[PDB]
């Protein structure tokens, strides 16, 4: 997908903002929360009985910050996405078998984080420029299941 | 259906966001028109320009809508039927837009109410705008 | 939730099915299984072969179940409350799965009942089917 | 994707013993009855109040026929899918905008009258060939969506 210049700046503003520590975290934390089957595959990571447990828990924040960090390398690189998005959409569709509704979950709850933490200062336009980026991740993640 | 924790949580959100509905709404349909343009063609004679009376109008009436239903949770088909009629019969809406809308509205919500945003407050919102649109969607009676 | 009509259709269906539901059900399991290889890692103590004995108690206890839910068409959740908790908080199933078992079910109902699946027919057992569904799929209490 | 010289014998012979007339009309038929809202782009079709008038309508038949000819067609030509379904896709991202969600139903609809009409003959194994078939029909159709 392509961007125009105001929103490339835009959202290269707005990430350069982004505080790179809570931010993953507090959205692996808010997918758990909310949609409970998800547990399926982090029943590894602990005690994960309540949200606070699920908050507290220090495994969760060390995976969101590779979540994260996946997620500024795709951004990164927004001209070519299938080829950086191949090893880890392999890895996906061979180990953990998980159907693409939960990539788009992820998204939409990422975008539900940066809004709290940013306030008013998510326009509607950026808030459109920002869909259609985790938009065009989740599509590139997600391919050979399809 | 709903626990008695969501419904608690879901009423206490709603007793804070109070009378700023009318702006919530219009926020919401703002953004939703923005970021999913597939979604303009169900209103073919709306000006869907920024500060646009008749979309300001067209959300106070969603965030009374809204307001009526949290008033009734527990009575959602004999508070929304003449609703689910009209959005089933006469517009045909296919229930893909509801999931658009609530997630736009969860949004709007979450930018302008962070202390009030919890991730119990989160959970419980989302499971009641769900259950409004599945009794919205629906061919009774 | 369900028009008489449909209720009426549903029922005279499931009597025409009768006695035949154990080997309905097995069939629905080898269809699905066949189908789609992604739902076969929630079994991994059986021996998914054909024609064999485990596969064949689990479609007759399912058939046992959906008749039940059949005679309780009106009272999904206290008929399905330990179904639902089973399900819910010791499995933890996405609702994905749901869909594609119902599909395989409609299909195999499909095959050996050429004169009782009327359009009609098939409407009334897709909203049945997504019905106990979505009874299924909850967390409450 | 790909298929085993036994399936594709199959799902040949199979689709050599399809009537080409009525299959196309029943699945349209369905689908319009079941599934309600898909009426909002039929609309121009005639009366469509009762399931015996969307079944008794001709231009239901009219249409079903095409829609059977262009299954026929991608069919036919299963290695190149992407290239076949180019003008269809286009039409459909720009003049209907149609989500791809009713694709597969329209699919699955296929499979149910298909096994309607073939009985016991629809064996599990070609059950899955041809749901194979079908999604590979819809990815293919439906990728200017996503
Ligand atoms: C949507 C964008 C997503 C991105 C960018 C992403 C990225 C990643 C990365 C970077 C890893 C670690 C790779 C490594 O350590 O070598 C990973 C692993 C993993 N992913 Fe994803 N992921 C996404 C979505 C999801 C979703 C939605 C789920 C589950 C619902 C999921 C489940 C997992 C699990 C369970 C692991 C392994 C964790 C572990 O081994 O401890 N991922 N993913
Ligand atoms: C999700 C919760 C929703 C609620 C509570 C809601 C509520 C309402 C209300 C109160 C009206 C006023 C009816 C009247 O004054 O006669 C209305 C009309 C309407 N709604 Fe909804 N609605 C919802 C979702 C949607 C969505 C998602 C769409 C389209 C994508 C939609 C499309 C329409 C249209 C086109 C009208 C007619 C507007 C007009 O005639 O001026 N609604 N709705
Ligand atoms: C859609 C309607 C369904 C019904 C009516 C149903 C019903 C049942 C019943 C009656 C049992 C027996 C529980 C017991 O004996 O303790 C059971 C267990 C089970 N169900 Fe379901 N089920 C449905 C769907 C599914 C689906 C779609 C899946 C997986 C994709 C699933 C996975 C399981 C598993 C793994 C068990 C445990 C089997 C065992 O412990 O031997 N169910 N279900
Ligand atoms: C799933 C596989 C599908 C195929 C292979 C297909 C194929 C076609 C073809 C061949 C045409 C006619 C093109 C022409 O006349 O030049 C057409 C048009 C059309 N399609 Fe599709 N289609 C599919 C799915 C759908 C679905 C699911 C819908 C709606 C829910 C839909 C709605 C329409 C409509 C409304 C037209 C125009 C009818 C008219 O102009 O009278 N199609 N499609």
């Amino acid at each position: 997908v392509h961007l125009t210049p105001e929103e490339k700046s835009a959202v290269t503003a707005l990430w350069g903002k982004v505080n790179v520590d809570e931010v993953g975290g507090e959205a692996l934390g808010r997918l758990l929360v909310v949609y409970p089957w998800t547990q399926r595959f982090f029943e590894s990571f602990g005690d994960l009985s309540t949200p606070d447990a699920v908050m507290g828990n220090p495994k969760v924040k060390a995976h969101g910050k590779k979540v994260l960090g996946a997620f500024s390398d795709g951004l990164a690189h927004l001209d070519n996405l299938k080829g950086t998005f191949a090893t880890l959409s392999e890895l996906h569709c061979d180990k953990l078998h998980v159907d693409p509704e939960n990539f788009r979950l992820l998204g939409n709850v990422l975008v539900c984080v940066l809004a709290h933490h940013f306030g008013k200062e998510f326009t509607p336009p950026v808030q459109a420029a920002y869909q259609k980026v985790v938009a065009g991740v989740a599509n590139a993640l997600a391919h050979k299941y399809h | 259906v709903l626990s008695p924790a969501d419904k608690t949580n879901v009423k206490a959100a709603w007793g804070k966001v109070g009378a700023h509905a009318g702006e919530y709404g219009a926020e919401a349909l703002e953004r939703m028109f923005l970021s999913f343009p597939t979604t303009k063609t169900y209103f073919p004679h709306f000006d869907l320009s920024h500060g646009s009376a008749q979309v300001k109008g067209h959300g106070k009436k969603v965030a009374d809508a809204l307001t009526n239903a949290v008033a009734h949770v527990d009575d959602m088909p004999n508070a929304l039927s003449a609703l689910s009629d009209l959005h089933a019969h006469k517009l045909r809406v296919d229930p893909v837009n509801f999931k658009l809308l609530s997630h736009c509205l969860l949004v709007t919500l979450a930018a302008h109410l962070p202390a009030e945003f919890t991730p119990a407050v989160h959970a419980s919102l989302d499971k009641f705008l769900a259950s409004v649109s599945t009794v919205l969607t629906s061919k009774y009676r």
